[PDB]
């Protein structure tokens, strides 16, 4: 194969203060199991600097409570239906950046990538 | 494949005998490590004293005088999966005529499930001095001869009856 | 005035050609799996051209603002729909819409040339007569599937589970590591509890707990899966696997089910379908036929060349040269050494030189282009030019494939060979007069290939790791067009379900079911129609006194029946020569002496025939010769055994000839004798056409040898049994350096020489064995080189072409000559209904009158009571249809049955069955109150009476079994009264009635041919028991389906009779030497050694049985088909 077809829009902007739904939904043939499924979320403000991780799914959901932005992230998806979008609270002007969803659903061998530009529109 | 046959019931004095114990695996392709205890009881004796032990390749025997240097192995050689447990008793005497037990212990290998199965084969032998031919062979031979003779008699009776009839039919002209 | 401009353009010839070429290039573009970005503009050009065409049609079939213009024709709807859906898809965010018009745009190809519409219409009107045949097919499929549903209910899910060495029973069943996988099968082994069923390995117990055997799809638990499995059985697609799984789960004693369906559903329903399609096509054909200096030098050289011999050695010498060239090409093999490869090369050079000399001698005498007029001259010129090009090149990579083109010179024999000329005529006729049908078939195959590709490409690519363990594409996928075409072609050849399982597991059960059944129906119907079209477009003082007594004794019926009985006894005495005879040890000696009895009695019988007939009149008879030879073999065996020459190789091999003892039944059984006579009468024409087939297959075998010649050699990782990759081992120098872990294994069915090529072509044309052959051929790179997965991916086309020619046109010629020979034979007989003796002919022509009868209204009125109105109400068609509705509802509520249903659900089903039973008994008692006088005008009332009695009895024993000593294996069998209760549908099922009556009328000839087939099976099963009872337990021969016992030999032979699994059953016997087997492997309790079968005797056994069974099945097919024709026409 080539990759995993992940249905994520190019960009989406939320009004300030209101709750934001960060989308990460994939369309995989394989019936996902909660023992081998791998997922992670990455946030970037650079162009060519090191990247840090803040949300993982490995046999269970893990929120590391990243100290940079906030504890705003929350699990609001459902892996069994191949939609693992997350919940974001208290959107602030410092939240603008690029967010990347990394997916690895056994027995597939392709790491699905989803890019989104987290901006704010009036 | 392999079949389980019953060992011959009687042996003959002075000659050799082959006691069989064929514990064929229920599934042929399953790998196994088979060893076996051979024991027996004398006629009129109520016990079971181990006489020998067969392992991967080597056969071990006790200090029993009834088989000291007069028994050899005739099972499967060089396989580690015996599936045949045969004792060849050379120079059969009146020492050994009783009830043999063949305790075949098979460690069957699998994916990650080693099974440890035990099967017991009991065979009764009774050494005699004259080789008595089996009753089935005698009855079959007698029946063969009787059938041949009676069918020849039937054939000649029909031939002579037809000869008389054809004579009566042909002397008319 | 306004539409006059767009009327001339419509009917203009170049506009039709424009539509032609745009459709053709659109079809070429759909071939691409992942087209580049620039093809989208080309698709825009295509749809613009289609819109331009539709605008022309709109401006031509409507005047003064007309809305619907081209709405009175079928294909115009297709064009409008595809254009609309092309413009509907313009909204990208509308998707599952690309796979909606692209599978519909492919249907535009049907209108590729004006004229295919007539062929499609003819096919549609021809499949219209199949209504009764298909309703009977679905009726029998449902009845047999209900039988399988009540017998094998959840049996296929039996799996050997290990005894718990410790969620309890909930996380133990669903572990899949606690079952038994058969050492590289990725599926738990099916098992059983009763005898003659699957034997659990020591430490395992058989439990009805698992998913299913094959991806969840081959099972009897639900009537839908039962219907699928029995459609599989009826089409004989890979049914040997279902055969083995079902007989391992339920037991070997259930094969009687298959013996019925394979004879009733798989054999007879196919015969009905073929007969009625032939009937429809005969009707269409009959309807169509009834409705329709320098000049001096030139002259002297012409005098020199033309004025030569004509008959003496100018056209016979050329034929001899062609035959010698064919023999030289066939002499090629591998590994061929020098001073023979050089000999073959110089022979080829001499032959091409002499052919050039002949061509120049002919052209300088015929002055082209007058030489290029007769067709054969053009063909000779083309082939000799190809030979010159190939000899001038001698290095053409990578298509030296044209080197085999010289084999076409063999077809120059067609000038003198009438049968080869007929085969060439048929081949040319298919591309000529039946060119329309050939193009329809090609277009339909292409359309199905592209539909499968568009529907399942991304699926087979992303879902792939569900059907493959390496998560890579399988051998047969629809990701790209070539593989999609290969799958569609394999579906036509017969193997649909093996890829339909993967299709279900990848891209939707319902979608793949619909796609594959549409393919299996349409493409197979098109192939059958093309085959039928090609088939039909081909045309003493004491001495004499004792002699009378002996003659009378021999001809006496007493002696005759005594001899028949004792022949049967002697034949059956052979079936006890199992591998268990040594454990029997008493019937062993009983049979040892019975053999002496039988041979003495047969010697006496032979001497009586002698002294009654005379040596001349005895050795004149072929049957007497056969009996005399068998008696001589038995006598030599007896003499050797008596003298002590028993433990010798020659005598032991001659003892195997004891399997010929059942042959004495040929002269005794009348139906068997007449069937053998009918076969021998047709054997001359069959032999001539088989020689034609041998020549054609020899051409194909030499081509295959040229292509492969030992490229099938590969390195198997000796520790696991799988092929090495080229990343580790690339060539023979490396598979001889790995050492002990590398074996350089062969395929054992390859194209190394012409004999092995014949074997491989036989496997390919029988369609059971072609799998590994094509795999190795496609993988092959070159001589002494490790194969690569689909390195020569396009060598699939070789075998495709073979199946097209040597398996299809060759089969057409064979069938045509059989029809012609049987037509002439039955016209000579007087004369009709061969394969029948005199008693069976009397039965047949009395049964004809019995079936051709009508009721003589013998139901006047009851006798003076309310039974008058009871009769007036019962006799009505409303009641006669209400009873059928109740029967249909009973059939439906049985279909509702499913494995592991609830206790409440089972109780509800029992109550519904009780209600149906009481209503049926009420109907019976109403008919009784009506016609107590007789009630027995026709046998249908008696059938209803007996079936209702049997249903009551079955219910009573079911209750008894539940209330007392219980056994499911008998409860399931005794719950089969429901089958007869629904078989009562034939009472009202007209058409089905006459088809079953045709079957019941053809039963006598079918029984005679079946008796001959059973005798052949008995002889070959005894041969198997003698030879292959100790071969290795490889692919086709396992612990249950082998040649150890008479039952196992007969189940294997019944499997082979339908040509199924003979490749697998031959694979372990082809092994000759280590490391494939062990020549001295002692196994108790038998004195025999070695687990390797002799390849020569194995090939002889299997090929001879395949040929004999093919002849017997063709005879059965023709008997049923001619019976149907005589009944209907
Ligand atoms: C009828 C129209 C046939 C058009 C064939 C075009 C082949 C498509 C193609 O190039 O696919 C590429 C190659 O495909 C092939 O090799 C085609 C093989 C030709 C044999 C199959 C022909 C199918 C229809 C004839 C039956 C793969 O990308
Ligand atoms: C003509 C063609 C008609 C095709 C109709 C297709 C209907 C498909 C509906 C369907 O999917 O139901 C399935 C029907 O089961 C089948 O296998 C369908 C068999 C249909 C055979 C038709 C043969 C004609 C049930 O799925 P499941 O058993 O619950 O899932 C098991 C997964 N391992
Ligand atoms: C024509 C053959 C019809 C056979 C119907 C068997 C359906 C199996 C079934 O109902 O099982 C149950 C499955 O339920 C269904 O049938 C729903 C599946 C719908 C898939 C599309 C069905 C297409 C129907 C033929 C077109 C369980
Ligand atoms: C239409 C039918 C066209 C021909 C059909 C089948 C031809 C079978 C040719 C078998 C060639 C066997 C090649 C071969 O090497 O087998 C060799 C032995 O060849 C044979 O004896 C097989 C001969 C087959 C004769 C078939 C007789 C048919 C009788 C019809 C009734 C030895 O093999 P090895 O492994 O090297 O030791
Ligand atoms: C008339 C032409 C076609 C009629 C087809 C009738 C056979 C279809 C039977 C469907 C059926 O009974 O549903 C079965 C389940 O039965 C049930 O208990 C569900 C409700 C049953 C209602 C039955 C309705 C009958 C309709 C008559 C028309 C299928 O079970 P499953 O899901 O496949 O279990 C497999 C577990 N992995
Ligand atoms: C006689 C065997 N043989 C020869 C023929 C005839 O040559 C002109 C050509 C080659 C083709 O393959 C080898 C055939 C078909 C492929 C198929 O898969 C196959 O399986 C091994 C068996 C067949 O059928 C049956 C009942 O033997 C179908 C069946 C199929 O496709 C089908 C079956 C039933 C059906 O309607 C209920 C629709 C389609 C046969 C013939 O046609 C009846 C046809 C089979
Ligand atoms: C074939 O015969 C064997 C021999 O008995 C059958 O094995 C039996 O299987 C049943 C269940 O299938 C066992 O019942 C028990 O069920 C409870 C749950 O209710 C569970 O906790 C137990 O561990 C066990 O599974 C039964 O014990 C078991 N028999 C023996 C002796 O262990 C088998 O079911 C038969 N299969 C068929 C298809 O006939
Ligand atoms: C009307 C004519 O009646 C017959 C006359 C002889 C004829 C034409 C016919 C049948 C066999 C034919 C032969 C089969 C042989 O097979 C071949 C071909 C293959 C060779 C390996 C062996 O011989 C032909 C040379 C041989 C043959 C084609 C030559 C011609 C023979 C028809
Ligand atoms: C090392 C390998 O040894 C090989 C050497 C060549 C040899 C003997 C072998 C196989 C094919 C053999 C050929 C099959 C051909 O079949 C025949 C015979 C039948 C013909 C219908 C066709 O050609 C032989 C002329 C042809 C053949 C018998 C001639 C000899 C060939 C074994
Ligand atoms: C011992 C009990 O275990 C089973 C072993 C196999 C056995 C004997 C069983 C019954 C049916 C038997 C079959 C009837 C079939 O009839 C035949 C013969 C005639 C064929 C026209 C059709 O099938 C056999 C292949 C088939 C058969 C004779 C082969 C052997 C089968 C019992
Ligand atoms: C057979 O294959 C081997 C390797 O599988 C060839 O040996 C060398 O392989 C390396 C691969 O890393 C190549 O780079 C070399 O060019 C190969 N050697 C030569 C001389 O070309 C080997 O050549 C192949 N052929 C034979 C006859 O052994
Ligand atoms: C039994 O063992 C003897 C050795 O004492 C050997 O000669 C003989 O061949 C063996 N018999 C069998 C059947 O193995
Ligand atoms: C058996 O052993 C006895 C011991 O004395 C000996 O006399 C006899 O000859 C032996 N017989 C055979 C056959 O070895
Ligand atoms: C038989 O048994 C007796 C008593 O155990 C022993 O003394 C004798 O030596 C045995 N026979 C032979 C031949 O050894
Ligand atoms: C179990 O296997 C061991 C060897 O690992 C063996 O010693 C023991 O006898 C076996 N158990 C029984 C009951 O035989
Ligand atoms: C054969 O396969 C096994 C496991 O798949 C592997 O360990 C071994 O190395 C292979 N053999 C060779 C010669 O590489």
């Amino acid at each position: 194969g080539r990759s995993m077809e992940v249905t994520v829009p190019a960009t989406l902007n939320v009004l300030n203060g209101s709750d934001a739904r960060l989308p990460c939904t994939f369309n995989s043939c394989y019936t996902v199991n909660h023992k081998q499924f791998s997922l992670n979320w990455t946030y970037q403000e650079c162009n060519n600097c090191s990247e840090e991780m803040f949300l993982q799914f490995r046999m269970k959901i893990i929120n590391l409570k990243l100290e940079r932005f906030q504890d705003r992230v929350e699990f609001s998806g459902n892996p069994s239906k191949y939609d693992v979008s997350v919940m974001l609270r208290n959107v602030q002007p410092e939240d603008e950046g690029i967010y990347n969803c990394y997916i690895m659903n056994p027995p597939d061998r392709h790491r699905g990538h989803g890019k989104i530009h987290l901006q704010v529109l009036m | 494949g392999c079949v389980e046959v019953d060992s011959e019931t009687e042996a003959v004095y002075g000659m050799t005998f082959k006691i069989l114990c064929i514990s064929c695996k229920r599934r042929s392709e399953t790998n196994a490590e088979t060893f076996t205890e051979w024991t027996f009881r004398q006629k009129g004796t109520e016990e079971f004293v181990k006489i020998l032990r067969y392992e991967n390749e080597v056969l071990q025997l006790e200090e029993d005088e009834r088989f000291e240097g007069r028994v050899v192995w005739n099972g499967s050689r060089g396989t580690k999966d015996l599936q045949d447990l045969s004792i060849f008793i050379t120079n059969v005497t009146y020492n050994h005529s009783g009830d043999y037990e063949c305790h075949v212990y098979r460690l069957l290998f699998f994916e990650n499930y080693e099974h440890n199965t035990s099967v017991v084969k009991k065979i009764h032998i009774e050494v005699v001095d004259k080789a008595n031919r089996d009753m089935a062979s005698i009855v079959s031979e007698i029946m063969m001869y009787v059938l041949i003779v009676v069918l020849t008699i039937w054939l000649v009776a029909e031939m002579i009856y037809c000869y008389k009839k054809i004579a009566a039919a042909t002397e008319t002209a | 005035p306004v539409r006059k401009i767009a009327i001339k353009i419509l009917v203009h010839s170049l506009f039709s050609m424009l539509i032609m070429c745009t459709i053709l290039t659109n079809c070429v573009f759909m071939t691409l799996s992942n087209p580049p970005d620039w093809t989208k503009n080309v698709e825009y050009t295509f749809t613009g051209i289609y819109t331009f065409e539709s605008l022309i049609k709109i401006l031509a079939r409507g005047f003064c603002l007309e809305d619907f213009t081209f709405l009175r024709d079928p294909w115009n709807w297709l064009d409008f729909s595809v254009i609309v859906m092309a413009y509907v898809t313009e909204f990208v965010s509308l998707v599952s819409a690309l796979r909606t018009f692209r599978v519909l745009r492919a249907l535009k190809t049907i209108s590729v040339i004006p004229g295919l519409k007539t062929i499609v219409g003819a096919l549609i009107q021809s499949v219209k007569k199949l209504s009764d045949v298909m309703i009977l097919t679905v009726f029998c499929l449902s009845v047999f599937a209900l039988i399988g549903l009540q017998l094998f209910m959840g049996n296929l899910r039996n799996k050997c589970l290990q005894w718990p060495p410790s969620f309890n029973w909930k996380d133990y069943i669903g572990d899949d590591s606690h079952f038994y996988v058969l050492d590289g099968q990725k599926d738990p082994l099916l098992c059983g509890n009763g005898s003659d069923a699957g034997q659990c390995p020591e430490g395992y117990i058989c439990v009805k707990a698992g998913r299913n055997p094959n991806y969840g799809y081959t099972s009897f638990d639900t009537f839908s899966w039962a219907f699928l499995s029995l459609f599989r059985l009826m089409t004989q697609d890979y049914w040997e696997n279902l055969y083995q799984l079902t007989l391992r789960a339920a037991g070997k004693t259930y094969m009687i089910f298959f013996v019925l369906v394979i004879f009733l559903g798989s054999f007879y329903l196919v015969n009905l379908i073929l007969a009625v399609v032939a009937m429809a096509y005969e009707e269409q054909n009959q309807a169509t036929l009834e409705e329709a200096d320098c000049c001096d030098a030139w002259l002297k050289v012409k005098h020199l060349v033309n004025l030569i011999v004509m008959d003496p050695f100018v056209d016979l010498a050329i034929t001899i040269c062609i035959v010698l060239n064919t023999l030289f090409m066939a002499m090629e093999h591998y590994p061929m050494t020098e001073q023979f490869s050089s000999v073959l090369t110089v022979g080829n050079l001499v032959f091409t030189g002499i052919f050039t000399a002949e061509m120049v001698l002919k052209i300088i005498a015929m002055d082209p282009y007058y030489y290029f007029q007769e067709g054969w001259n053009i063909f000779d010129g083309i082939i000799v030019s190809l030979s010159l090009m190939e000899l001038g090149l001698s290095n053409v990579e990578g298509l030296s494939v044209l080197r085999s083109f010289r084999l076409l010179r063999v077809f120059k024999l067609a000038k003198s060979w009438p049968t080869l000329n007929m085969l060439i005529k048929i081949i040319g006729n298919s591309v000529g007069a039946l060119g329309n049908l050939t193009l329809v078939l090609a277009i339909i195959v292409f359309i199905f290939a592209v539909v499968g590709m568009q529907l399942f490409g991304k699926s087979y690519k992303e879902c792939v790791c569900k059907i493959n363990d390496d998560c890579t594409l399988p051998r047969w996928h629809m990701n790209d067009f070539f593989h999609s075409f290969l799958i569609v072609f394999r579906v036509l050849c017969g193997e649909w379900i093996e890829t339909m399982w993967d299709c279900m597991e990848v891209a939707g059960q319902t979608m793949c079911l619909i796609v594959f059944m549409l393919v299996m129906v349409i493409g197979n119907l098109v192939v059958l129609n093309l085959f039928l079209a090609l088939l039909l477009s081909s045309f003493g003082k004491i001495w004499w006194n004792l002699r009378k007594t002996c003659y009378s004794i021999v001809e006496h019926n007493w002696f005759e029946t005594f001899i028949v009985f004792m022949i049967l006894l002697s034949s059956g005495a052979l079936a006890f020569e199992d591998i268990y005879i040594e454990q029997r040890k008493t019937i062993k000696t009983m049979l040892e002496y019975a053999d002496k009895v039988f041979t003495y009695i047969f010697i006496l019988e032979m001497l009586l025939k002698w002294v009654a007939y005379g040596f001349q009149t005895y050795f004149t008879n072929a049957w007497c010769w056969l009996d005399f030879l068998i008696v001589d073999v038995s006598l030599v065996s007896l003499v050797a055994n008596a003298l002590g020459y028993s433990e010798l190789g020659a005598i032991k091999s001659l003892r195997t000839l004891r399997a010929l003892r059942p042959l004495r039944a040929l002269s005794r059984f009348e139906g068997m004798r007449v069937v053998v006579n009918a076969l021998v009468g047709a054997i001359p024409s069959i032999m001539n056409v088989l020689l034609v087939c041998l020549i054609f297959w020899l051409i194909f075998s030499i081509m295959g040898v040229n292509l492969f010649a030992g490229k099938f050699y590969h390195c198997v990782n000796m520790t696991t049994g799988n092929m090495f990759d080229i990343s580790d081992v690339n060539n023979l120098s490396d598979c001889q350096a790995l050492g002990k872990q590398a074996r350089w294994k062969n395929v054992k069915v390859n194209f190394d020489n012409v004999g092995a090529g014949y074997l491989a072509l036989l496997q390919v044309a029988t369609f059971k064995g072609w799998m590994d052959i094509m795999y190795a051929a496609v993988d092959s790179r070159d001589v002494k080189l490790q194969p690569v997965y689909e390195e020569n991916l396009y060598m699939y086309l070789y075998f495709v072409i073979f199946i097209i020619f040597g398996s299809f046109f060759t089969l057409n010629l064979f069938i045509g000559v059989i029809i012609d020979n049987f037509n002439q034979q039955k016209k000579k007989f007087g004369g009709q209904d061969i394969f029948m003796t005199e008693e069976q002919k009397k039965y047949y022509n009395a049964m004809k009158k019995l079936g051709s009868k009508k009721p003589q209204k013998p139901i006047p009125r009851p006798a003076n009571k309310f039974q008058g109105m009871v009769f007036d109400f019962v006799t009505r068609q409303v009641f006669d249809i209400s009873i059928m509705i109740l029967i249909c509802l009973n059939m439906v509520t049985m279909m509702v049955e499913t494995d592991d249903q609830g206790k409440y659900m089972t109780l509800v089903l029992s109550r519904i069955n009780l209600v149906f039973i009481v209503l049926f008994t009420g109907e019976f008692v109403l008919k009784l109150v009506s016609l107590r006088h007789y009630y027995f005008t026709i046998g249908w009332n008696i059938f209803d009476f007996v079936v209702v009695i049997l249903s009551i009895v079955g219910m009573f024993l079911a209750e008894m079994i539940e209330k007392y000593f219980v056994s499911p294996t008998l409860f399931r069998v005794i719950r089969l009264a429901r089958i007869g209760r629904i078989l009562r549908l034939i009472k009202g099922a007209k058409g089905i009635r006459t088809l079953l009556f045709a079957l019941m009328m053809s039963l006598p000839a079918l029984f005679n041919i079946g008796l001959l087939l059973f005798l052949v099976m008995f002889i070959y099963a005894i041969f198997g028991m003698s030879n292959f009872a100790y071969v290795k337990k490889e692919a086709g021969i396992d612990d249950m389906f082998n040649f150890e016992t008479f039952g196992n030999s007969m189940i294997c032979l019944f499997q082979i009779t339908t040509s199924a699994g003979w490749d697998g059953l031959l694979a372990p016997i082809l092994n000759s030497a280590p490391p494939d087997c062990d020549p001295d492997t002692i196994h108790p309790g038998s004195s025999v050694k070695g687990d390797c079968g002799n390849p020569s005797v194995g090939i002889f056994f299997f090929v001879s049985y395949i040929i004999i069974s093919f002849l017997v099945v063709v005879n059965m097919y023709i008997a049923v088909i001619l019976e149907n024709f005589s009944v209907a026409t």
